[PDB]
Formats: C-alpha cells, structure tokens, sequence
C-alpha cells in the first residue's frame, strides 16, 4: 500500500503566502508518522485532540496539508481560540480543531538583501473569517464616506500589505514555515490509518 | 497555554454530607477533563477520565458532570477517609498538559 | 498488581547530574507511555517528560535540552536523566504510566516519588 | 470634511465610572482602526485600547477588565467604558483613526478627565508685595499668590486688562492637600511704586469666586 | 513587547541650522515606525510612516531613514514653526509603544538671572501659614538650581517650583520657587534666604530678609 | 540498500529505436520519482526527463520534446526508456536516477537532487557492421636502444576489445590508450610497452586480443624487424 | 533558461591544498534549488550537495557549497586521491540545466616527452593501406603541439592524436599521435618527421625516418 505523501509537504521550494494558503488532500495510504518523530530539535510541533504518541494507532478519513509562510511572532496566532490580524482576515482554525501544528524559522530561504516582496498579508477586511475560509480578492477597501471607483488615494486603500523580509531583522520578524495537518473523522470507510 | 482555576481554595465539610467542586478553563476544551485526588503523603490517583467516566474502581460516590469551560466533581455522602487535595487536569491541548491548583477538603 | 517504584534522588551542586531510575511491574513494559511529572509546594504538579512506544520523546519549553529520558525494555526500567541542574528544580519526581480511552488521555498510575534536592 | 469631536470628561472621584464618547464625520468607523490614547499631564503618549474593524479589542496591561471600548454604528460614535478609576487615570484623552503601518492619521481635539475626592472650592488670593527686597533695576515684582483652589482652570489679569506687557502666570502646581495652586508676577517699574494701582482680578469659573485684591507696597 | 529611546531629550536649535533626532529599538522591529509632531495644546500631527515617507500636506525639509533598530528624523532648515514635540511609534500585534519625545526651542545668548525674595503677607499669618517666595527673572537656559537655607538648613521637601514657557517676544523663561512652613515653623527663625545657581552668575547669589523689620 | 540495476549495452544503428530498463530495489517504489540522464563520449551530463511512478506524469526536456516516451511498472518496480529516430550524435552514456527535484503525488519542486543512480548503459549508434581486429605488429627502432614496442588494433567494431600482454605478465608499464572513432567509423586502438634496450631480442612479447562479439582471442607475436 | 558557466575550465592542484569551483547563472537562481555532483572516471556520478548548502547522505564533511543569487562556490578542503573527479552544477529553479563541468587534475614537476618513432609496419603494406605513429610516453604538463613534416613540409588532415589518463603512480599523461597516408604517398617521399614542443623541453624535438 501506498505511504502518505509527507516528504513533498514539509520540503517544498516554495510556500505560499498566508492570505493565499495552500491546501494538499491525502486520502488512501499507510501514515508513517516517525517523519514527525524524527524531527530536528528546531521546530514547533503542537497537537490538539489526539496525544502525538498515538497518531500511529488512529484511523481518520482525510488528512489536510495546509502550508504557508509567516512572520516570527504571528505563529501565536495559529491556534484554536485566537484574534488577531492574521487570525482574523487571514486564517482561522475552529474552535475544536483535532489537528498538529508544525512551525520552523526559514530565514536562510526566504529573506533578501533587497527584500523579498513577494510575500504579503491582508490588511483590511470588514469582517472577521469563517474557520478554514480562504479571500483571495484585490478589490480597494474604502475606509471613508464617498465610494472609491476603484482608485487609490484618500480614503481608499489597497487592502495588502507587504513583509520585505530581510535577513538583519529580529528574530520576531523572521519568515516561519507553517505546516497544519487536520485530521478528518466521518462515517466513511477511514482511508488514512496506517500501521 | 491554558490557564485552569479551581474553587473553593477550600471547602470544609461533615460526614454524609454532599460535596461538590467545580474548575474553569480560560478557552474551551470541551470535555477534557480528569480529576486526582491526592492524599497526603501518597502518590495521586485517577478518580474520573473525560470527565463524565468512572475510573476502573473508585469509591462510586464520587462523579463529574461538566463540558466546555466549566465541570465539577461531586460526592454524595463523604466519609473519613475521603480527606485530600483534589486537582483537574486538561488534556486538550498536546504534549504540554496542566493541572489545576487544587482544591484541600477538609473534614469538618 | 501495577507497581512502580523509583529511585535515584538526593543531594547534589546546582548545575550538576543525575539519572534517577523507575523500576516497573504487573504490566508489559512495552506496549504503555511512560512520563515523569514533577510536584512541587509552591506551584503544584507539572509535567516534566514523555517517552512513546516508538522512541519518540517530548519536553516542555523550561525543559527542553536539559533532561532526557530513556527505556529499556528488556530489564523493565526507565530512566531520566539531568544536566544542567537550576534551583527551581527541587520537587518530588514521580514515573507515571499514561494510557488513554478513545482520544483522551490520562495517567492512571503514578509510581510513590523521590525527593530531589540542589543546593 | 474630516474630523473627529470628543466629549464626556470632567470631575470624579477614585472609585467612580464614567463614559468618554468620540464623535467622527467623513469616517465610518465600523470599517477603521479606532484608537484611544491618553496624555498625563506633562509625561508623554500611552496607548489605551484599540478596536478592529472586525469586532476585536485589545488592551494595555494598565486598563484589563477595568476599562471596555465600544462603538455604536448607528450613531456613528466611538466609546470608552472606565470604571474603577485611580489617580493615575487623570490625562486628556484623544480618539484616532490608526492606518496600522502608515500611522495615526486622524485625530481628535482631546477631551479631560480629573480623577481625584477633593472638593470644588474657590480660591485663598494673598497678595505679594513689593519692597525694599524688592526695588531692583529700577523695576520692582509684584503678584497675588492663588492658594488651594479646584478645579482648574484659574484666569488672572492686572489692571482688569489694562496691563498685560510683562506678566508671567506659572502654570497651576498640585498640592498634596488635593487642590491647586499657582501665581502670577508683573515687573512693573519701580518709578511707579505707590502712585499707581494694581489690581489682580482672580476669575474661578466653576464657583464665581470673582477677586479683586490690591497689591500695594507694605511698610 | 519592544520599547524605544529617543536619544535627545531637550536638544535647542537655531533658525536656519539643521537637526537630528534619533529612536532605537530594543529587540528590533523590521521598518515600521512612525514619527509624530505636537504643538503645545493642540493634537499630535503626522510627519513620516514607514520610518522614510512623507506625509501628505507636510513639508519637504522633514526626512526620516534607518531600520532594524536605529532610525533617525532630521530637519535640513529651521522655520519658526518648526519648533515642537516629536514622538516615535511602532506596532506588531497588539501593542503600541511611544517614545518619551524630543523637545526643540529657541536658542540664545546667555543672560542673567535676576533675583527677588518677598516675605509672607498679613492676611496668610492671620489665617495660620506663611509662604516665602522666591523669583527668578529671565534667564535662559532652563536649568537652574534653587536652595532654600534656613540659618543652615536645605530642606528636602515642602517646596514646589515652577517654570514659564519660553517667551515668544525673547526667548527666556522664568521661575518661581515657594516655601511652606506654617505659623508656628514661621516665627521660629530670623534670617530666610534663597540661593540661585545658575550660568548667567559668577558666584552665587543670595537675596534674603530678616523677619524682625 | 538502495540499488538500480539496469540493463546491458546496445548496439543499435541509424533510424532504429531503443528501450533501456531500471529496475529498482530496495526502497518504496511509488514514493519516488525517477529522471533519465544522458552523457555522450568525453562531454558533460545534460538532461532527458522526469516521470512520476505514482500518477504517471511525465516532464521531458525541451531537446527531445517528442523523440522518447518513459513508462513505469509497480509490480516489478521498473522504469523504462524508449528513445526513438536514432541519430549518430546521439551516441552517449543513459543513466536512470532517483529523483528527488520534483514530488511524485502533487508533482512540485523539492529540496534536493538526483540521489540514487544507476549503472549506466552505453548505447553506440552507428551506421556499420560488426568486424575483427586486424592487428598489426609495432617494432622497435633500428638502433636497439630502454625503447618502446606494441601491436596496433586496427579497424575493429563493436566497442571494447581487451588488450593484454602475455596473459597479464608484464603489467608495468603497459599504455592502452583509448580508441578513436576512424572517419570510415571504425575504431582503431594501440597497445604499446617500454622495455629495457638491452632485452629486446631476448624475449618473447605477444599481446592477447578478445574481441568477444566476433569471438576472436589473438595471441599475436611481435618480434623485431 | 538560466545558463550555469562554471570555472575556470579545469584545475591542477597538490594532494592537501584548498579547491574553490565556481558555477555562475545568467539569470537569479534560488537557494533551495542548485545542487552539486561528482563522478569518478568510469564510474557514475553521485550527489554531494543539495540546496547549496545541505550535504547529502554519507558525504563527509571536507565538502561543502555556500554562494547566492547568481554566483556560489563548491569549496573542498582536504584533497585525498578519491577527490580528483570532475564536479559538475545543476539548478532546477527554471527548468532543469547542468553545468559545462570542472575537472580537478594533480600538480606536479614539469617532465618531458620520451618521443618514439615507428615506420609502417610490412605487413600492413600488404593489405593497401600505411599508418605512422608519433608516440609522446610520460609528460607534464598535458598541453603538447605536435607537428608531421613531410620532406620539408606540415600536413593536415591525416593525424588523430589520443591521449590516456593521469597515471595512478607517477600521473603523468602519454599521447600518440597517428598519420594515415595511403601506400602510393608513402612511396612517393621519402623523409618523415615527427617535430614536438613542449613545454617542458627548451627546444623542438624532431624524430624522423625514411623508408626501409
Ligand atoms: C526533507 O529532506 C531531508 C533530507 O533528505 C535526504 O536528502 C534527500 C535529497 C533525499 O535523498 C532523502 O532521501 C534523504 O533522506 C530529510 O532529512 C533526513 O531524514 C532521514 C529520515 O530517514 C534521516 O535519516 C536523515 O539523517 C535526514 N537528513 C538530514 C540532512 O536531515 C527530511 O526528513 C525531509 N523532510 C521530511 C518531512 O521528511
């Protein structure tokens, strides 16, 4: 039987950006869990629902991959119960997650002299996310009375923000990879056990 | 983490009386509690798991009834022997468990 | 007839090491969690470390690097190991046996403790 | 044509509650970062609670459970619940309109708020005469010396506005009593020293406590 | 949780020269940071976001740059308005911290204090205190030292001074220094002085009186 | 203990079509990807392709865009690669890899590199037909002074012929150098040895000659002019 | 895509000095996604770094990369004899492409060619066809001009030279430079000469014959 996919999950070249998030279904293979048991003394590894010593004797639907990249003192908020901008306009995770959170400092890959531009966040919404809902739209947000008409100025803002990460910041303003597995229990033949 | 808050600090009670406990959970675990109790000197022990099951042999008098951020342990009618520091545990969020301050009954 | 009994504490410099010692019966010492927890006076019972069924290992973040811990499945025994010895490490040390039913867990049996003293 | 209106602040004592509301035009502010920041009185800027565009609100470690921001969209109005108030809470108090990383744009006029028992009191005027101690260069000191009033503020003139070149009113100095206090000197020339009249006129406005003491030279 | 130091605290300049004012940061907060203005009375103002833009409706001498931990704001060219109270603030999640803030004023030619002493009145006797107060007229700098001996004796407490504004016609200040000592503390003593240290002064100078006259 | 066999060498000719196989061993197939390399004759690697043995997605290089298809087996954990319309420049080296640039399930980038490789697989293409060695003797000078002698391995197809010297007698100092395509395309190699001027008419040099595809085991003598 | 030129063209070191190869990129290449490999002769190549810093699977530590955005460097600091191998760059950033390959040869003392001679072989004459071979043994350094004069005269096209590999006792290389002329020329002239310069001589050697 198949193994489960987790090598092209954590050593991807690229991740994505928070407001983006990318998501990876594996569904129908056998789930060596020792990748997280092997891990370098460097990441953050959490879990909640499930006792981490006993992953390799549940059985579960789905399992969910979602990755991205954000910064070192946002990692707080990837969590059950949080508020913030990241866990509010960004990504939010439910209330009774059942799921492992995985985070690690990735300065030496995504940082530049020049600053790299390429990773940004949402900063303006009107309302807070819905659990595991995902807004990609760059639409002018009007903070003021008279309607904008698509155009940047007084008042009108475009809604994202950028990182510029570079490598002589502090550690809080790092770039962090973040991995989040959620594990799925329905009534369905429970794909994803392994041995 | 998640901060667990037990009262009464203390609760003085008679023999045959009823007891009854409560502990509070800064953000929602559900239904992920266990209650110990200690007696002095001894090691622990695990009176309730998931916060509604009796453990495998314990004095039946003792029960829990709770879910959310808020659960409580009960006894019907107290007895001598049933003197101790008695503690709930999340188990929610992993592997950094918690355990609750801890409430000292004593018998009045 | 589940017994655990420890052994290994005492007297010892800050910043030293021991290596205090668990030793079990009554139930196959294979196929169960084994973790430590510590109590003190002041703030209470804590959790110190885990130890799995597949060598995986887990400590908190005031822990983390200091202490090890260690099985060995033939002679029914387990270990933990210090280094780096502080002043807020002074408590009673019991070996648990975890277990859990269905997703939640809990310690079921606790062993009787060793006192620990740094100084 | 932007701006934000502020109201609600005054007298109270250390125990009280009281309600501080922030009137905006040209802004929505269901849809911005509303700020409050206090200013003590002679310290500098302190941040107090923020609320998001999405209902969250943040506090300093100073105000947790104590204070509550609100907003009501209705009205379009910005507030701020305080209870359990100290002495350190006396500060003017300012509502703006925060862009995240390009600053606090928009801001109010400020609105003050005492917290201190005390009692609405009017004022003690002294005069303080001039003299031989006090004839030098040829332009001798004079003044009316304000003693334990409250509240502020205190308005003194010499001469009912006829003089006004060369007068110095101190800013208002706390007592430990509770109540204020302050002077006010003019350097008028020694020449005229006792064939002109100087009248301080005190003017304590939440009392009507009108004073008009004279200041002459004593032997 | 990150504070920041303004490194000038009561820095003077002069129309027409240039001026620097500096923040650091204490973890190190990336290139967020903003710098405010406020003159006495009114509302803080927006200068500089982002630690380099300008704002809209603001001049151009102001200019901001630095990163990591040190940023700096400087003006090329004094103008009579220019002379305020400017603030560094920052943000991430949370909390919003303020600099202590940076004063900036006239600068002068030093001039010499002058010194007066006025005894307590009737009136204050007959209610049951005595107050002694001492002025100093017109001196710039700000600083100053005021001693209050009593035949020997510099207390420590039991005195308030106070300061003006610097004056918009000459650029100066001026100070007032009082004495509280109550009826019965008043009439045990003869001799009440007042010390003045200041730069204006080649030697210290006391005015004092004598309470029998 | 990771091991890619892979198959013989071929001998294949203008126009024709090839298909080398990989057989893996030694790790979970389907977990891996597998990428083709390819290095002609005394020049660098340059790259074929990449397929995924999960989902069958296949990335070839832009040089052979259609001329190759590869293929893959899950019950034999084996890998193939057909090469068509055979060129003569296309003479080189195919190597089967591991892969480790490219995911096998959701089919992006990965950290990494070719880790495992296989044993190479020469495939000569040629326009010609199989010939024997005619080998000829090389004699020392007129004047006997140590000097130098060989046999010269001349007009020869298909590729290696072994040389040696009296059955591996006289290994020190022994240089065979390597055969160089003739501009009818044939290969023609020399064997050359150094002994001492005074040993010349002494002794017997005879060098052994195994040109195995035409089954040809030559001792030829060489002897002094 | 992106074009990796990789220098200097080869390397001549001592065994125990520190190796620098360069791969440079015509266009920005990522960090995560340019890789090293080694390959012995005759044997296949092997990955020794990944990610441009990572070293792979029982790779020991003398090696290791460091470099960014379009310039990095393989850096090599003890060179024992198994190091001696032709290294070569990818990066799959866009698209996947390899390097032009640095061959890592060994320094020694300059020696000199032992030129021979050899007349066309009698039996060969039988058979139609005449071959002349210019033999160079043991030299250092690997660069030789060798020149085939006919009665006065250079030639061209009738010469296919070969050269072996570095010796593993001495390393030194051997070249054998080879003229092909049919018997009719052959017979037509008379004096033959092989004219060879080299470095390490101070003169051209010429070694000539003539027929019988
Ligand atoms: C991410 O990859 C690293 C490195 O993988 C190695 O190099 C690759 C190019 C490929 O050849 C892999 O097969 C190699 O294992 C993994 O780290 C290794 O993990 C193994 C676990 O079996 C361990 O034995 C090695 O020592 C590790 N090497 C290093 C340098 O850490 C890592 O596990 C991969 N990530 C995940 C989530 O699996």
């Amino acid at each position: 039987t198949n193994l489960c996919p987790f090598d092209e999950v954590f050593n991807a070249t690229r991740f994505a950006s928070v407001y983006a998030w990318n998501r990876k279904r594996i569904s129908n293979c056998v789930a060596d869990y020792s990748v997280l048991y092997n891990l370098a003394p460097f990441f953050t590894f959490k879990c909640y629902g499930v006792s981490p010593t006993k992953l390799n004797d549940l059985c579960f639907t789905n399992v969910y991959a979602d990755s991205f990249v954000i910064r070192g003192d946002e990692v707080r908020q990837i969590a059950p119960g949080q508020t913030g901008n990241i866990a509010d306009y960004n990504y939010k995770l439910p209330d009774d997650f059942t799921g492992c959170v995985i985070a690690w400092n990735s300065n030496k890959l995504d940082s530049k002299v020049s600053g790299n531009y390429n990773y940004l966040y949402r900063l303006f919404r009107k309302s807070n996310l819905k659990p595991f809902e995902r807004d990609i739209s760059t639409e002018i947000y009007q903070a003021g009375n008279k309607p904008c008409n698509g155009v940047a100025g007084f008042n009108c803002y475009f809604p994202l923000r950028s990182y510029s990460f570079r490598p002589t910041y502090g550690v809080g303003h790092q770039p962090y990879r973040v991995v989040v597995l959620s594990f799925e229990l329905l009534h369905a033949p429970a794909t994803v056990c392994g041995p | 983490d998640i901060q667990m808050t037990q009262s009464p600090s203390s609760l003085s009670a008679a023999v045959g009386d009823r007891v009854t406990i409560t502990c509070r959970a800064s953000q929602s675990i559900g239904s992920y509690l266990n209650w110990y109790q200690q007696k002095p000197g001894k090691a622990p022990k695990l009176l309730i798991y998931a916060a509604s099951s009796l453990q495998s042999g314990v004095p039946s008098r003792f029960s829990g009834s709770g879910s959310g951020t808020d659960f409580t342990l009960t006894i019907s009618s107290l007895q001598p022997e049933d003197f101790a520091i008695y503690y709930c545990q999340q188990s929610y969020v992993s592997p950094t468990y918690t355990f609750g301050p801890g409430t000292k009954v004593d018998i009045k | 007839e589940v017994q655990l009994v420890e052994s290994g504490g005492g007297l010892v410099q800050p910043g030293g090491s021991l290596r205090l010692s668990c030793a079990a019966s009554g139930f196959t010492f294979s196929s169960y969690d084994m973790h430590w927890v510590r109590q003190t006076t002041g703030k209470g019972l804590e959790w110190v470390s885990t130890i799995g069924t597949a060598g995986d290992t887990y400590y908190p973040d005031s822990v983390k690097g200091r202490f090890t811990i260690s099985r060995e499945d033939a002679k029914n025994s387990l270990y933990l190991q210090m280094n780096s010895l502080r002043a807020g490490d002074t408590a009673v040390y019991y070996c648990a046996r975890g277990d859990s039913s269905g997703y939640y867990y809990y310690f079921d049996y606790w062993g009787q403790g060793t006192l620990l003293t740094v100084s």
